[PDB]
């Protein structure tokens, strides 16, 4: 099956080096140019960088010159990205992608089979745990505070409370950590009791808050 | 380059080109002004200016000639199919519409883009030299019909600025409309490096092309959409190379014969020439001539192309394979020849010929047993059979052979089966 | 320059809808094609439309396209509830190379309009403790999903997120020095859904 895997994503310092790589199986790797492709988060589609199927041609875009190298090993069936000088704007999935050309009316590349993408994350900040302060009910909620990285998981009542709430979408701060939020809706009636359960598997840290009224 | 001589099949097999695979075509449109000439003449007697004039006005003549015929008739397999599709470009043009909106476009500059109602996008280039010597110089010159000026730079310079004219008029007069090449009176040289320029490609296409300048000219052609009053019009076809750098490789091969008392058992590989790889499918051209090679590079033209199964490669490795149906030729009749192969050559003597290799500095270098022979580039300047001498190449690479017993040793030529052309190895056997 | 496209379109379903790419002279005006991909959340663009119209196998006829001087254009006849996704254009330029379109958001209306529950939650005493004071406001259950929300500095506001019920809901999140709750008499987030603004306001 055509089918492309990136490798190499993770944690970065801004000045640090990555090297991102792409196992290509299912099809003739000599024949076709590949690509890197990358999205911050959030945002749009960004070309990065391209190379020939024999290494005689490779281009980079204005971001990438100089800081970034592209290669492939045909033998292998892989591509490779090497990364340095890496900033925090540089944080992005990383697409990995076969192109092609009809090359009829004009050369203009299209991108057929995509693989799935590897995180690259270029921040100064270190695996935090999360504090977790409650939102009072006067909708009942916790606000999870300063954490790294983005992984987090909000349960409420252990799973009980499974219908009546919604785990926001993080924020990054420019102090470089992550906030999330929890909210619950439940009867005004039904006040006298809900635990706020949280997970945050990178810093192996599982904090169970409970919310009462002021 | 690496080149392998296949001892099992005699046969040599050469890795390491890159394509350049012809994909598409670019149209550049021109309008060359020739003026009023037929409205002058010269009442003198033979003259220069008379001699010049009257080719201007003959040549003129003659493309109306040849574009009512080319007309007439409109209304190699690349060959074909690139001039099916000219040729409808070509009818795109010939509409009133589309003219007057090229000369519009090309009035206040000598090039411009254009976007026909055919959806084509072209480039128009003006020539306008011709007609800008005789509406600013000739007509004046000539006053009341007198052509014998004592100026001589007059005649000079006419006969200057008319001969892109009559050479352009030579080639579509004499190819019928539709030349078989890029002459540089079709397309100069500065011409053809702004309509590469122009070109919607990559740089490395811009390279490759402008560093292979005449494989351009010579991969692309030209049509003649007709003569518009003093206006010739004419397109060139510029070839879009889009694939290019996939592995390329060529299989040469010669005959491979065991011989007991006078009878012969030949054994022959019938998939020579070029293969290329083309996303995710091997292309397989039968006439080396379909592919020019230069340096690592190798310029094709896919519509000439055969599409093979990429398991065909192992018959380059082991042609008695059971996964592929590898093509031979087998018979009782040995052939004697030479297959010259990027980086060497190979030889099959037989029966009653002389085969040797030789140097351009020694002469006679050995005499070569018979069979089948791999000669390199680098043991041999030449290799003669009989009276017959061939020169290698002084090409540079890695050669390597692979070796092993003839597959043809093991056919019994005593009561071998007749000529069976085209066929798998094992019905050869029987 | 760069390639734009409309940040969003929107059309009920059986709606035809269009997406405008606009290019210049060095990439459509030079006579180069356009591409487009169709990204759902979460997962790898997949291929749309290749060399300005054609289909590839698994690509629906309600979906066309068509390209035309500096400009193309995608449009989807018919749309249905899985066609919500981002769509990106996207062709070669002479200077820069491999360029893609900014990116649309297409939207499927396929619900009536709900306007935003707005509950804010005030600092807590044990975040005051901590000498942070963070004001929550929480907008929930409302139709489509894009809402403005407003306080100036400090401000960190989610995309609206999808939640139960197919319903949106966003949230938005004021970060001041304990000492700047207790200057101020009132602070407020106002919500705005469709030009309606709601405003809930929290005093300490
Ligand atoms: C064309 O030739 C006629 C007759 O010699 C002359 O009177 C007229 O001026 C010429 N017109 C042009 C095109 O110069
Ligand atoms: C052609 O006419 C131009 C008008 O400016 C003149 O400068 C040029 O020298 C002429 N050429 C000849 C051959 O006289
Ligand atoms: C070639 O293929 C045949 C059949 O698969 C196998 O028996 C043989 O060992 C292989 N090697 C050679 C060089 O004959």
């Amino acid at each position: 099956e055509v089918q492309l895997v990136e490798s190499g994503g993770g944690l970065v310092k801004p000045g640090g080096s990555l090297r991102l790589s792409c196992a290509a199986s299912g099809f003739t790797f000599s024949s076709y140019s590949m690509n890197w492709v990358r999205q911050a988060p959030g945002k749009g589609l960004e070309w990065v960088s391209s190379i020939s199927a024999s290494s005689s041609y490779s281009d980079y875009a204005d971001s990438a010159k100089g800081r970034f190298t592209i290669s492939r090993d045909n033998a292998k069936t892989s591509l490779f990205l090497q990364m340095n000088s890496l900033r925090a704007e540089d944080t992005a999935i990383y697409f990995c992608a076969r192109a092609r050309a009809t090359g009829y009316s004009s050369i203009t590349p299209y991108f057929d089979i995509w693989g799935q993408g590897t995180l690259v994350t270029v921040s100064s900040a270190s695996t935090k745990g999360p504090s977790v302060f409650p939102l009072a009910p006067s909708a009942l909620g916790c606000l999870v505070k300063d954490y790294f990285p983005e992984p987090v998981t909000v349960s409420w009542n252990s799973g009980a409370l499974t219908s009546g709430v919604h785990t926001f979408p993080a924020v990054l701060q420019s102090s470089g950590l992550y906030s999330l939020s929890s909210v619950v809706t439940v009867p005004s009636s039904s006040l006298g009791t809900y635990i706020c359960n949280v997970n945050h598997k990178p810093s192996n840290t599982k904090v169970d808050k409970k919310v009462e009224p002021k | 380059l690496k080149e392998s001589y296949l001892e099992e099949s005699c046969s040599t097999i050469t890795e390491g080109y890159l394509s350049v695979l012809r994909t598409g075509w670019y149209t550049n449109v021109f309008t060359l002004e020739v003026g009023d000439v037929e409205n002058l003449t010269c009442a003198d007697g033979p003259s220069l200016i008379k001699t010049e004039l009257d080719l201007t006005k003959s040549a003129l003549r003659e493309l109306r000639t040849v574009s009512a015929d080319q007309l007439a008739r409109e209304e190699g397999v690349a060959t074909a199919a690139a001039v099916t599709a000219g040729v409808a470009i070509a009818k795109c043009i010939r509409l009133e519409s589309e003219v007057t909106a090229i000369k519009n476009a090309l009035k206040k500059t000598n090039e411009a883009v254009s976007t026909l109602g055919c959806g084509v996008r072209v480039l128009a280039t003006a020539v306008r030299e011709l007609k800008d010597f005789v509406s600013k110089n000739l007509t004046r010159a000539i006053n009341k019909n007198k052509c014998d000026i004592p100026d001589l730079k007059m005649a000079v310079s006419f006969s200057q600025f008319n001969r892109r004219f009559l050479n352009v008029v030579r080639q579509f007069s004499d190819n019928a409309g539709i030349t078989p090449a890029i002459s540089l009176d079709l397309m100069t040289d500065a011409e053809l490096a702004r309509a590469v320029s122009n070109m919607p490609t990559s740089a490395g296409q811009i390279k490759l092309m402008l560093e292979n300048r005449a494989m351009v000219r010579r991969k692309g052609f030209g049509i003649l959409i007709g003569v518009y009053g003093s206006s010739v019009i004419y397109m060139v076809q510029l070839p879009i190379f889009g694939v290019i750098d996939t592995p390329c490789w060529i299989v040469k091969a010669a005959p491979s014969c065991s011989e007991k008392k006078g009878n012969y058992a030949c054994l022959l590989r019938e998939d020579q020439g070029w293969y290329c790889q083309n996303a995710g499918s091997t292309v397989y051209y039968p006439n080396e001539k379909d592919c020019e090679t230069r340096g690592d590079h190798v310029f094709c033209d896919t519509a000439a192309g055969i599409n093979v199964a990429e398991q065909s490669k192992e018959c380059n490795i082991n042609i008695s394979t059971t996964n592929y149906p590898c093509k031979v030729s087998c018979g009782r009749n040995p052939i004697s020849m030479v297959a010259l192969s990027p980086l060497g050559a190979l030889v099959a003597c037989y029966k009653g010929v002389s085969c040797s290799i030789g140097s351009n500095r020694v002469g006679i270098i050995k005499q070569l047993n018979k069979g089948c022979s791999y000669i390199t580039n680098q043991d041999a300047d030449t290799v003669t059979i009989d009276n017959t001498v061939y020169q290698l190449s002084k090409v540079e690479g890695e050669q390597h052979v692979i070796k092993g017993r003839p597959v043809s040793s093991s056919f019994d030529p005593v009561k071998f089966p007749e000529d069976q052309f085209n066929v798998a190895l094992d019905q050869c056997f029987e | 320059s760069v390639v734009t496209q409309p940040p969003s379109v929107s059309g009920a379903p059986g709606q035809r809808v269009t997406i405008s790419c606009t290019g210049s002279s060095s990439n459509i005006g030079a006579g180069y094609d356009v591409h487009w991909y169709q990204q759902l959340p979460g997962t790898a663009p997949k291929l749309l439309i290749y060399d300005n119209n054609n289909r590839p196998s698994g690509v629906p006829d309600r979906f066309s396209a068509s390209k035309s001087g500096t400009s193309a254009s995608l449009a989807i006849t018919g749309l249905q509830a899985e066609d919500e996704a981002d769509y990106y254009c996207q062709s070669y330029d002479r200077s820069l190379s491999g360029v893609f379109g900014t990116g649309t958001k297409v939207t499927v209306l396929g619900q009536p309009k709900a306007a935003p529950s707005v509950t804010l939650f005030p600092p807590s005493s044990e975040e005051l403790q901590a000498n942070k004071a963070t004001l929550v406001c929480l907008i929930s259950d409302f139709y489509p999903g894009a809402v403005t929300v407003a306080w100036k500095a400090g401000v960190e506001t989610t995309t609206p997120s999808k939640q139960s019920n197919n319903k949106y809901a966003a949230s938005s999140y004021l970060s001041l020095t304990p000492e700047q709750w207790k200057s101020h008499k009132s602070y407020s987030c106002q919500v705005t859904h469709e030009g309606s603004t709601v405003e809930k306001t929290v005093a300490p």
